[PDB]
RNA sequence: GGCACGUAGCGCAGCCUGGUAGCGCACCGUCAUGGGGUGUCGGGGGUCGGAGGUUCAAAUCCUCUCGUGCCGACCA
RNA sequence: CCCC
RNA sequence: UGAGCCUUGAUGUGUAGGAUAGGUGGGAGGCUUUGAAGUGUGGACGCCAGUCUGCAUGGAGCCGACCUUGAAAUACCACC
């Protein structure tokens, strides 16, 4: 409901919200609620702060929003610094998991121009 | 289609026999048939065509009586509503009243006019039939 | 003075008759065909000549202006 | 509708 | 037989939202038995969504304020 300074998962179940959470995904809300001792199966409508307080210190350990986006770009400038491939590409605004590029990328390449 | 009180109060006036302003304070008496104190309703049809941004009018009246300083404005086809007050408010103090406010408008006779300025003075009733004098 | 034209490259509706730039031709990429066209299918392409005001909002109301027309008027 |  | 015109008849979907509501806008009691609201139906307009009138059965009952609307009710009255 507050966890994380910002977001509010209400209505969302133990882990599910830990999911939903900005910053991980499937296998860390499992990790976090087995390290804090909480079930998953109720929303976070019924769990009272006692508990929040200590997911939001467990999550304390991971990589959180503000550092995601600049670890992300961190290995930017990198990027931006050595001058490979991936940045020459990185460089003209392309697509984002791959190898392939000519025929089909046209969903993050946009639309075609003329 | 009506009731006994509508038909007599509009064959107590005529449209086609513009009313005089001394002739105008004796009828409010016929002109009203509200139990309470109710009002009198006046309308100033106007002389200039207002379609053009440089004819708006705008001005405070000073009653000389009072009711009391009430804004005015004319309309943009040119008929402005206005107000002398009530019915009970000493009608022949209504005559009075009638000519202070017509004379404050001809001193701020806007200088962008058309033709002239005024055209009618209607002083009509709230619960009767109209009057409209030259 | 007096009224009629400006709307995509072109021709126009809408017009210079009130709320939400549309039609046709032109152009680009498909589909249609054994090969093509007409045709259906999408996509760009203009902010209503300019400006200024009325609006709950203009294009569609009003004023000035711009270019082009036509009638008429014009004895430093 | 055009054409081989 | 058009034009101008007094009286009367009668008028101008926006969406919002009780609501075919023009610019104002004075305005809260009209309404009612020189013979109700609901209905019985002929007629009118119609983007027919609704306004709405003749004789009435019913025969004396609704509403302005009362809430959401760029707007309030055209309840009366006002000139177009
Ligand atoms: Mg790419
Ligand atoms: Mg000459
Ligand atoms: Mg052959």
């Amino acid at each position: 409901a507050r966890i994380a300074g910002i977001n509010i998962p209400d209505h969302k179940h133990a882990v599910i919200a830990l999911t939903s959470i900005y910053g991980v995904g499937k296998t860390r809300s499992k990790a976090i609620l087995a390290a804090a001792g909480i079930a998953e199966d109720v929303k976070i409508s019924e769990l009272s702060e006692g508990q929040i307080d200590t997911l939001r210190d467990e999550v304390a350990k991971f990589v959180v929003e503000g550092d995601l986006r600049r670890e992300i770009s961190m290995s930017i400038k990198r990027l931006m610094d050595l001058g490979c491939y991936r940045g020459l590409r990185h460089r003209r605004g392309l697509p984002v998991r791959g190898q392939r590029t000519k025929t089909n990328a046209r969903t993050r390449k946009g639309p075609r121009k003329p | 289609k009506l009731t006994k009180r509508m038909r007599v109060i509009r064959e107590k006036v005529d449209a086609t026999k513009q009313y005089d302003i001394n002739e105008a304070i004796a009828l409010l008496k016929e002109l009203a048939t509200a139990k309470f104190v109710e009002s009198v309703d006046v309308a100033v049809n106007l002389g200039i065509d207002a379609r053009k941004s440089d004819q708006n009018v705008r001005g405070a009246t000073v009653l000389p009586h009072g009711t009391g300083q009430v804004r005015y404005r004319n309309d943009k086809n040119g008929i402005i509503h206005t107000t002398i007050g009530k019915v009970d408010f000493d009608a022949d103090k209504l005559k009075e009243n009638l000519e202070a406010l017509l004379v404050a408008l001809k001193k701020a006779k806007p200088t962008q006019a058309k033709g002239v300025y005024i055209k009618k003075v209607s002083i009509s009733t709230t619960m009767g039939a109209g009057v409209a004098v030259d």
